[PDB]
């Protein structure tokens, strides 16, 4: 059945690329920064990269950033960055410049935060196809290796991995199913489905809606287990609206090592 | 053309049996699916779509490859046709000489 | 501003097809049941249909049904129906069969409960295509069957594109993904030119300070924001909110309470 | 592959140099010995019925080229001697003939480009249409969802609308010009067939097949070399 701890993802060196995904009202920025803060301890230096146009990393970390990767206040190895720049050639060259500047820093683990619609690495595969046709008939050559390199980097099931993130609602469940199949189709690897916004009530609260939803969500969570015994599961209870900020991030990330006990 | 089509179909009967039985069961379980609740059985339901996808895509790509060799047999019969024009050509050649 | 009640539907006398749709965990079957129970009162006779595989009508009524209309105890006009089989010629034949039987026996209004996966109105486009083909191809029992379908199919088609006798009720929940879904759905419907005036919402919590529970206000604010941006973006279409009900009563009683709340404007 | 071809080109040059000298009665035998040289050379460098069929077509094409090339070698060592009647003009004229026929089969793209007389008035409109749709989507990109779905959907429906308008316009134009080019193509096509039947009646068996050889076995190769 496995264990509800991300021990595998922490206890591995060969990983260099971690991708977090998932639609719905999910705190993708929160769990991204969470995994990053925990991963940093064991690792040497971690470079967070956003793609969501909401830039919630700024919100959660209370500092301003830009296209330059910079340090992070109140920390030592933490490194942040974000690029909204994430016919068909100038996008590929911008992305090539991005990945070059990445390899220059050569950070051990570059964790991403994909945006609301899909995955950014499905897109990258398009330029090569058209590029080969164009060759059939300069900069494109130089560009080629810096790309085939990361293409192997990604196709490797040992150096990169996916972590989808879901809520306990049937729509999101079916969507995440479709996502997992699309991934396994496109030959990536994956081992992790974080769940999120988990209520945990107790008899001290006589609220009845809190028990109606409780049973519903419970039942769903168990049907969830049945269909994913292969993959790991990460229970992650919903936090009060009380604490928001570094306080939250620290506390929340603490959960990703020991199982939650209410 | 009709004669050759008859022969190809009569040899390809193995394909025409297997593809038939497969799609047949495919709809059998698709109907089964249609009789499966989307709230209390989603797990098994998901196993069923995954099965359908694997079966379909694999045999389908197999079909692409089969039709590829089939169009190669159309190109060898087109070579045969070009030999029949060379034939009638030498026929008029001898009609003269 | 625009009335939060379903007065137009309840009051209109030319309605013949009232579709109900909208993906998610919503109890669309229950909502349609309530709409039917209310519509029957003023009107003469209402015939429900169903297409969901869960047959929720069964658990909601404690009665068995089949492929034939049937009266339900405690009601003199509500008749239940369900169709689990619901080539192309014979598909049209089965659909024409249901249409003729549903419509002939003096039925003023027909209510649908579409399934949560796909859409069957657009189907009618396939017939009319074939019709063009049939004349163009020319220029036994199958020919007679085709003759008995095309006029009927084309006749039943105009009541649907008609914006005064066909009406769609989408239903969504106050959450992003479902909101976006019912958005794309409204847009696709307006593209296919089908009338629509009503967006029921569902599973609405309504807390009070008596409950020191914190999640009941966290979700509350969430629901507020979403419901209000929704109003802003759908001020035209009528919005008729429905409160969440506790789990104590399930059955006719919840049906008649939802019915009352849909008739009269809700106020806690 | 190209090197063996230029090798048979130097073979052709040697054939022009000495075959007409007619040192001995050996023309066809030397033809087929030079052909054996390359035929054998292929092997060092290099289901069952399928393998034969692919080769047969390749060899037939090449031999047909080489064999008539040997005939061209009698047409040039003696053209200079002419300078040292009506027949040599009759050979020269079919050069012009086939230059014209193939510059028109390459002129067909010129008609494609000539469609731009009306495609300019089409392009101005369609291009402005694009300009608006692209800037609208670029501004859309800078919009969030959770707190701005209203504006999101507003722009989405606006774009999608103008978008479908544009697709329809472009499809109509393309699906119109396509038939235009099809018909003008069949038109000049039957006009070159008319020119062929015209020359055929102008020269109204060996001569006809020879003409076909000069107009195809050589020209098509020249075309695949200069404008592949
Ligand atoms: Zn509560």
């Amino acid at each position: 059945p496995l264990e509800p701890t991300l021990s595998n993802i922490i206890e591995q060196r060969s990983l260099k690329w971690i991708f977090v995904g998932g639609k719905g009202g999910v705190g993708k920025t929160t769990c991204s920064c969470s995994l990053a803060v925990q991963l940093s301890k064991g690792r040497e230096s971690v470079l967070i990269i956003s793609t969501d146009p909401a830039h919630n990393i700024s919100d959660a970390f209370d500092q301003k950033f830009s296209k330059v990767p910079t340090k992070v206040k109140g920390y030592d190895n933490l490194f942040a960055m974000e690029i909204d720049p994430s016919p068909g050639i100038d996008e590929a060259m911008s992305y090539a410049e991005v990945m070059r500047l990445v390899k220059g820093m050569n950070f051990s683990v570059v964790v991403f935060d994909t945006a609301p619609t899909g995955h950014t690495l499905r897109l990258l595969n398009f330029p090569t196809i058209v590029e080969r046709g164009l060759g059939r008939l300069s900069k494109l050559e130089e560009t080629l290796p810096v790309i085939r390199s990361v293409s192997e980097q990604f196709k490797d099931p040992e150096q990169t991995t996916f972590i989808c993130v879901c809520i306990a609602e049937f729509l999101s469940l079916y969507e995440t199913e479709r996502l997992i199949q699309e991934l396994a189709k496109c030959k990536i690897d994956t081992h992790n489905i974080i769940v999120n916004q988990l209520v945990f009530p107790d008899p001290e609260k006589p609220c009845k809606m809190c028990e109606a939803r409780h049973k519903i969500q419970a039942k769903y969570l168990d049907q969830m287990e049945d269909l994913y015994e292969d993959f790991h599961i990460v229970k992650l209870p919903l936090l009060p609206h009380e604490v928001r900020g570094a306080d939250k991030v620290n506390t929340f990330s603490a959960l990703l090592l020991e199982p939650y006990k209410p | 053309l009709p004669s050759f089509s008859s022969f190809m179909s009569r040899v390809l009967q193995k394909d025409a049996e297997q593809e038939s039985q497969m799609r047949a069961e495919i709809q059998d379980m698709k109907q089964e699916l249609s009789t499966v609740n989307m709230m209390d059985e989603f797990a098994r339901y998901a196993r069923l779509e995954r099965k359908i996808n694997k079966m379909t895509d694999k045999l389908k790509t197999h079909v692409k490859a089969r039709t590829a060799q089939l169009a190669k047999i159309k190109w060898v019969i087109s070579v045969a046709f070009y030999v029949l024009q060379a034939a009638l050509m030498i026929s008029l050649i001898w009609k003269y000489y």
